[PDB]
RNA sequence: AUGUGGAACGGGGUAUUGUAAGCAGCUGCUGAGAUUAAGCCUUUGUUCCCAAGAUUUG
RNA sequence: GGAAGUCGGCAAAAUGGGAAUCGAUUCCCACUGUCCCUAUCUACUAUCUAGCGAAACCACAGCCUGGGGAACGGGCCAGGCAAAAUCAGCGGGGUGGCUUGUGGCAGCCAAGCGCGACGUUGCUGGCUCUUCCUAUCAUACCGAAGCAGAAUUCGGUAAGCGUUGGACCCACUAAUAGGGAGCUGGGUUCCUACUGAUGAAGUGUCGUCGCAAUGGUAAUUCAACUUAGUACGAGAGGAACCGUUGAUUCAGAUCAUUGGUAUUUGCGGCUGCCUGACAAGGCAAUGCCGCGGAGCUAUCAUCUGCCGGAUAACGGCUGAACGCCUCUAAGCCAGAAUCCGUGCCAGAAAGCGACGAUU
């Protein structure tokens, strides 16, 4: 568990997306964010200094896992070509003709199971299962539709709202086959996805995250070893 | 940098030219010029407006299909890694599209003349 | 905020002109000058 | 309670000079006898009113910035009691408010008489009569303004306390190792000197432990300092951290310290005290140990041994009183953490930046990291459009084969 | 009594009088400071505003909000055929100013520059410079004397150059003749450079190089006599003062646009000047259907950012910046991605007739 | 400090099409329906010029129609959609068919949870919270 | 140049008024 | 004031509108027809006209 | 976008209308160039021309600054200045060297000449407009303060540049500082100036290219990235200089793109009218509607807005006066958005140079 700030913002999930096979960072701002990501994942997975549609919210615009990556309709051809050249061959990239352009807000996906916005298109769901090779389930998180923004997923742990009930907690854990904890990030902000990006072996949160919150994320993600 | 296709006339839309309209269902329409934009505002059906390629192709006035060169064009949603040999011989395939499509364009209208 | 008449702004503008930031103009002039 | 936000109080002379200078500079100055009497009356009326407004504006600023002793946490109210005599402070603040009302009354009275000014002179002296009375009113609070400024200066020095948070009060004999324990536990730089009662006032220092922050407040050793120390523990949800000189190297007898702790136990009740054996490296204690709440932890002050253990024990006592195969890469298992000083550490784009002109000048090459069969083309420009078609729609690794298949087909059509 | 509600002045006092410019050609009221450390180089050029278009370029502007994105910018296209050097003027510094000591002319003067000296070329007997040509042929030692005078006494060397207006598709036949100060080197070096450049053409390829920052100067469009509304932007006993906004001439004033960037210097003989590395698609800078009210560009051309004073087919002067200014906008390179050559005479929709013909069906004609 | 409060990036000049007194649609799920524009942040001293806002600008808003407890606060609002056509710096002209905005605190995180309708990318970039809680960003 | 804020030269009413009221001052002190 | 001369028309390109009259059998001729410089571009096209009258100038 | 204008829905658009209170008022909805913020189009006038052709008014006229005791004026005094003849606009021109920031009564002293200074003690009208002043609200730079940092208080130089939008109220803003020298509401019962446009004339004539005396002058503020979660701080919090990127206001341009405008009356559609009919066209004070190039235009579109000296507050060097000291007396250094230039605009129509031809 590490603390980082993009520019002077506590939301690093918005400006970056992290998987178990690659990292994506925003372009045009301060590369200190790219510098921090390279300091921990430079020797493990490639780090791509990319934008999506001339935009820096790539974290909440693109959802992906260790296998595949998705981009929205507004993704330019040049940027898509840039992403393909940067990423290694065993990783596949896919454009999505989805009405809900914010893929990072409508899809929360780990390497094996993904939980999606309830009103996603059938064609989007089919191509998600084809590219991501994960089981896709339509459900809301704490009565809230933005699963990708309001829930963070990893292979060994996950987080949701503190507003969720215990029975919702148990049901979500049972449907995801991964330990799940009700918590908060960045000192009381209930946007877990926007404030946290996690791979299977490291975690990044905003610099305003409390020590208690970092301990919670470390405890659920078993990152001490 | 994409030379899109207009919703109304089905013609090319270069950068700078035309209007982009986003509807509440997040659908994006591109209009090449003010004529097509205002016609869209009055909601005139392209299939019933004479001067549109959409009408011409849907009324039998344009080719049914042109499987030119075993492949003609597509909206590829899977990007392909950059290669010179691929990039140069596909530069040539571009042209080879053009003469073949130009040839069939002459033949079709000659057939339609009689 | 200080304006363009600022003596400071003039001073570090002069500092920029004192260094290689204007050497891209010297060799630029030399290229056409020689050709 | 951050008391630093109080504006500095000028002495009576500067206050009057600032007010009168502002009246002169911000209000019109020139008038002639030949002007309509209404304009003359309005002219001097503005100066009297403007001077009234400046005075109350300043006086209200004082009255609002000072903390209302009744509405504040009784820890700070009693602390301000021992230091400042709430009655003297309250009298001083009430004198300014009574002054404020008096300044308003005189101005209202003289504005009212000015409505009847018949000549440029009779207005001139009402204004002079006005401003002089406004000034003589202010000159009478010389003592009150001077007192409040002294109170202000010492208020800005006091530490920002927060009894709501978890705390652990440290009190005991003067220079009995409590200062050393506070310095070792918290980052606060508490001065340690051979002079007795070096800590004239309280010293608050935060310490992070058990995923929480505790505010350890060190009190004066045991006068006004002793009274302030007593009131510090009077109203605070915290535990006592008494340090008794085991070897009497601090100059205070162990029996005397035990007797003092027993006497002060009435105020130390409802807390988990500590029977610290200070200066361990450098009978009566049985009665203190009989209480049970005090933790007998040796404190080798000379050797700085046991301070961490005592702090951990005190913190614990205070807390008690209050298929998914994660395929981590093999390089991750042996990745050297990026720490700047080491030479083996690789470089980052941040360091390339400072070398190549810093923020705003360095152009990061996006293309510099492409997985690509060559590093030379790494700056090439890929054609995007050609003759109304994108090159992108046609990029196919087997596109040569589709072209040859085609060749055969066109050769068939021409024949 | 004071003004109750104040506003900034409706005009600019530094641009009045708003009178018609006494010239049609842009005057250079300041040439860049000379330096003997750098030897010879010119400092200005003369072109014609053909028309303006828009381009798409990738912006490599570090720290910008749109770093490494595709941006659209309006660009002005000025046709710049090479200019013929026909004279040299020596200027001596005096306690009364720079005074033109003498002038030396080339032997062979084209009809282009000869038309400048007449209001009616056909009626004239064309006697100008005839005796000058005679004395040039007879004795070159005299001409050597004035050049010796220039290199011995004069401190500023300027070359009289005229633009080949015949090459441009302009209906005007008079060539525009102006002085370009030869900056750099010793006075002798400038005099020599002028001598070996007599009667030869100097091109924009040798004056400017596609990345530098220049000042473009010219006479603005004429809007005629106008009231206070559009001339000035308008919403105690005395006499009316000069500061009061009044009704009069609006337009046709001598103006100077500073900090203009050349995005491209293209060659007329090349047929790829409108094509970029991202575009291919063989085309010329002239838009489909020709430039509106100018014609077809067939010579060297310069593409500047933004807009330049004056309408189409008017003469502009392009000078090197007087003062160095190393703003990263002035220092960054330019990599064009696409140039628009669709029909500006209406809502054009096709770049070239070649690529229009595949989309359109077989026209009966 | 409210003016550019938590912007995380500068905004390019955009056509202003929502002056004061404008009435415009609420876009979040907090329960408010309509908004009335009271003032716009970052307007200087221009004589007679009506204060105006664009996409991604922060305004002072009053909920004309909506939930009563959502009202009685002059709350900051982020204009996310605008009917007036504006030039995106890449050259394309954009205009959404309705004027929409979201109720937000002065810091820059809204009271709502999900945005109904398209979101301008200019709005989503000056306000990462809106981008985080947006459904479709165009 | 004057190089002053107040003119050193005086008006005829002003110069006449001095002898008007300077004499009265001597009358008053008498 | 006999010239890469000018002008009036004509063709072509480019644009605007939207598929004409008629021939016919909505469809085909027919993205046709009409307009296109009056402050659009071009012209081996035809026709036509100019090496003239007056005034002031050392 | 939708009365944000105005004292106010005056006037247009909705076709004017729904509910309340006493036709009026209010409210909610609706509409719209009243407004943000103006742009475009048409006719007439104004412009020029041919003909015709007045009147009011008229001591004489026609530049400004200071003074002329007043009444300052145009004539007088001292200055700035001052070059024919004119054209089109617009209407300007037909009473103290006062005063300012510090109240009234009594007593005690007492420098001094019965007073007696300072002290000291006793008590209750608003809508738009050019310019100037500094007595500075903000911006620039400084000094002091418990001024750790941030934020802030007071004071100095400083008028270069800004000082808003709405019904004292509430917002924005860096700030909403104070004053000097065309119009409307409630309350009492000719010439001259300014601005543009020509224009005879020395210098032989006509031109081309230039010089520059002088006059004017322009840019202003904010926040965003590092530098930073660093200096500082127990902590809370948390800057700056260099470098870079945008925006507010202002100024000057331009029409590639976008919107607007329609007499392209360009094309098409609808209604009615006109020849027997299939057709054919034409007409309707711009019949109505859609699109509509070109032009014009929009902070409704795009572009552009720079560096050299001298100083003020103030910080110092050497150094006397005054055997020490001292930023000052002789000298010197650094130093503000300040002053002067550069740059930008005009070009003396009575300033000038070079070149070309010369009946």
């Amino acid at each position: 568990a590490l603390r980082a700030q993009f520019e002077n913002s506590n939301e690093i999930g918005v400006f970056s997306n992290l998987t178990n096979s690659y990292a994506l960072v925003a372009l045009g701002g301060s590369e200190n964010f790219y510098s921090v990501f390279e300091a921990e994942l430079g020797d493990v997975v490639p780090v791509v200094h990319t934008t999506i549609g001339g935009t820096r919210i790539i974290g909440r615009l693109t959802c992906g896992n260790r296998k595949g990556l998705l981009v929205p309709s507004s993704t330019t051809d040049n940027e898509l070509q840039h992403l393909r050249n940067s990423l290694p061959d065993p990783v596949k990239i896919q454009r999505v003709d989805e009405r809900l352009s914010a893929l990072g807000n409508i899809v929360a996906c780990n390497d094996y199971v993904a939980l999606v916005h309830p009103d996603i298109e059938r064609e989007t769901e089919e191509i998600i299962a084809d590219v991501l090779d994960v089981e896709v389930f339509r459900q809301t998180v704490a009565g809230n539709v933005l699963t990708g923004s309001y829930c963070a997923l990893s292979n060994q742990g996950a987080l949701v709202h503190p507003r969720t009930s215990i029975q919702e907690q148990d049901e979500l854990s049972s449907l995801l086959q991964v330990p799940l904890v009700a918590g908060t990030i960045n000192r009381g902000s209930d946007v877990i996805g926007a404030g946290l990006v996690v791979n299977d072996w490291c975690a990044f949160a905003g610099l305003d995250t409390t020590a208690t919150e970092l301990a919670v994320c470390e405890s659920i993600f078993k990152l001490q070893d | 940098m994409r030379v899109h296709t207009c919703y109304f006339c089905s013609g090319p839309v270069y950068p700078g030219h035309g209007i982009m309209f986003v509807r509440n269902d997040s659908k994006v329409f591109r209009f090449c010029r003010s004529k097509c934009h205002k016609n869209f505002k009055m909601k005139r059906n392209p299939r019933k407006v004479a001067w549109t390629k959409a009408y011409r192709k849907a009324h039998g006035k344009e080719m049914v299909y042109d499987t030119a060169l075993a492949v003609t064009a597509a909206r590829r949603n899977v990007p392909v890694r950059y290669d010179r040999n691929v990039i140069a011989t596909t530069l040539n395939a571009m042209k080879r599209v053009s003469q073949v499509h130009a040839k069939r364009e002459r033949l079709f209208y000659k057939k339609r003349l009689a | 905020t200080s304006g363009p008449r600022d003596n400071n702004r003039n001073k570090w503008a002069k500092k920029h002109l004192k260094k290689g930031k204007r050497a891209k103009n010297s060799n630029f002039s030399k290229f056409l000058k020689k050709k | 309670a951050v008391f630093k936000n109080i504006t500095p109080i000028p002495d009576v002379n500067t206050f009057l000079d600032v007010v009168l200078s502002r009246t002169q500079r911000k209000t019109p100055t020139v008038i002639r006898s030949g002007f309509k009497i209404s304009r003359i009356r309005g002219f001097y009326g503005r100066k009297v009113k403007f001077t009234q407004d400046t005075i109350t504006e300043k006086l209200d600023s004082i009255l609002q910035e000072f903390p209302k002793l009744n509405d504040i946490h009784p820890f700070h109210a009693d602390l301000l009691n021992i230091l400042y005599d709430r009655d003297h402070l309250k009298i001083a603040l009430s004198q300014l408010s009574t002054a404020k009302h008096l300044v308003e009354n005189v101005a209202r009275d003289y504005i009212r008489l000015l409505k009847y000014g018949d000549s440029l002179y009779r207005c001139k002296q009402l204004k002079r009569a006005a401003l002089g009375r406004m000034a003589t009113i202010i000159k009478r609070q010389k003592s009150s303004l001077e007192f409040l400024e002294q109170v202000r200066q010492h208020l800005s020095r006091l530490p920002a306390i927060d009894p709501n948070t978890r705390t652990l009060l440290v009190c005991g004999y003067p220079n009995v190792g409590k200062s050393s324990f506070m310095n070792k536990v918290t980052r606060a730089q508490v001065d340690v000197q051979p002079y007795a009662f070096t800590t004239k006032s309280l010293f608050v220092g935060h310490f992070d432990y058990k995923y929480l922050r505790w505010q350890v407040i060190d009190t004066p050793g045991i006068n006004t300092i002793e009274m302030q120390s007593i009131t510090a523990m009077a109203h605070l949800r915290s535990a006592v951290l008494y340090f008794m000189d085991l070897s009497e190297m601090c100059g205070y007898s162990v029996a005397a310290q035990v007797k003092l702790y027993h006497s002060i136990k009435p105020l130390f009740a409802n807390k988990v005290t500590i029977l610290v054996l200070n200066k361990i490296d450098a009978e009566l204690l049985q009665t203190i140990i009989d209480d049970g709440n005090v933790k007998v932890v040796q404190t080798s002050c000379v050797q700085d041994i046991g301070v961490m253990d005592v702090r951990t024990t005190a913190c614990e006592a205070l807390l008690a009183a209050r298929a998914r195969p994660a395929c981590i890469p093999d390089s991750v298992k042996t990745r050297r953490a990026y720490d700047a000083n080491d030479p083996n550490r690789r470089i980052l784009a941040r360091d390339i930046e400072a070398a190549n002109g810093g923020a705003g000048v360095y152009n990061v090459e996006l293309r510099d990291k492409y997985i690509l069969q060559d590093p030379s083309w790494k700056y090439d420009r890929m054609p995007e459009l050609l003759d109304g078609k994108n090159v992108a729609d046609f990029v196919d690794p087997e596109i040569e084969a589709k072209l040859l298949a085609l060749d055969e087909e066109e050769e068939r059509l021409e024949r | 009594s004071h003004c109750k509600f104040e506003q900034p002045r409706h005009g600019s006092l530094g641009f009045l009088p708003r009178k018609r410019a006494s010239r049609q050609r842009g005057k250079v009221k300041a040439f860049p400071k000379d330096d003997a450390s750098k030897p010879v180089h010119l400092t200005a050029f003369l072109g014609y505003k053909a028309g303006m278009t828009h381009i798409v370029r990738d912006l490599d502007r570090p720290g910008s909000k749109m770093h490494k994105r595709e941006i659209l910018e309006a660009v002005t296209v000025i046709e710049t055929p090479p200019m013929v050097v026909v004279g040299v003027v020596g200027y001596v510094e005096t306690p009364r100013g720079l005074r033109s000591l003498t002038t030396v002319w080339a032997e062979h003067l084209s009809e282009e520059v000869k038309r400048r000296f007449y209001k009616n070329w056909f009626k004239s007997k064309k006697k100008a410079f005839t005796k000058y040509a005679k004395k040039y042929a007879e004795s070159t030692q005299s001409i050597n004397r004035e050049l010796e005078r220039i290199k011995k006494y004069c401190s500023v060397v300027r070359v009289l150059a005229h633009t080949q207006i015949r090459k441009t598709p302009l209906a005007q036949k008079k060539a525009h003749l102006m002085e370009i100060q030869v900056n750099g080197g010793s006075v002798a070096d400038k005099v020599e450079w002028a001598r070996e450049h007599f009667e030869k053409t100097v091109d924009i390829k040798s004056t400017f190089e596609q990345n530098e920052m220049i000042d473009v100067i010219g006479v603005t469009r004429g809007k005629g006599n106008e009231g206070t509304t559009a001339r000035w932007g308008t919403k105690h006993p005395a006499n009316v003062q000069w500061t009061v906004a009044r009704a009069g001439n609006a337009g046709y004033m001598h103006r100077t646009q500073l900090n203009s960037k050349i995005y491209r210097i293209g060659a007329g003989d090349d047929a790829k000047n409108a094509s970029t590395d991202f575009d291919a698609t063989e085309k010329r800078i002239t838009p489909m259907g020709g430039f509106v009210r100018y014609g077809v560009v067939e010579n060297d051309f310069v593409m500047l950012n933004g807009a330049t004073p004056g309408p189409v087919k008017r003469v502009l002067t392009l000078r090197k910046s007087l003062l160095t200014h190393t703003s990263r906008k002035a220092l960054e390179p330019v990599s064009l991605k696409w140039i628009d050559t669709a029909s500006k005479f209406g809502h054009g929709r096709f770049q070239t007739p070649a690529e229009a013909k595949q989309f359109l069906g077989t026209l009966k004609k | 400090s409210r003016g550019r409060g938590a912007a995380s990036g500068t905004k390019y000049r955009m056509t202003l099409g929502l002056p004061v007194q404008a009435i415009m649609n609420c876009a979040d799920n907090s329960g408010a329906k309509n908004l009335y524009i009271v003032s716009v942040f970052g307007t200087g001293a221009r004589l007679n010029r009506l204060p105006a806002a664009s996409c991604g600008d922060m305004v002072l808003a009053t909920v004309k129609k909506g939930k009563p407890d959502l009202r009685k606060k002059i709350m900051p609002a982020i204009v996310v959609r605008q009917r007036k056509a504006w030039r995106r710096k890449d050259g394309v002209y954009l205009y959404f068919e309705d004027n929409a905005g979201v109720i937000v605190n002065p810091k820059g995180e809204m009271k709502g949870s999900a945005i109904t309708g398209p979101v301008a990318k200019e709005c989503a970039d000056l306000w990462p919270r809106i981008a985080s809680n947006a459904g479709t960003v165009v | 140049v004057s190089l002053k804020k107040k003119s050193k030269r005086r008006t005829t009413r002003l110069r006449s008024r001095i002898e008007k009221k300077a004499a009265e001052s001597k009358r008053k002190q008498k």
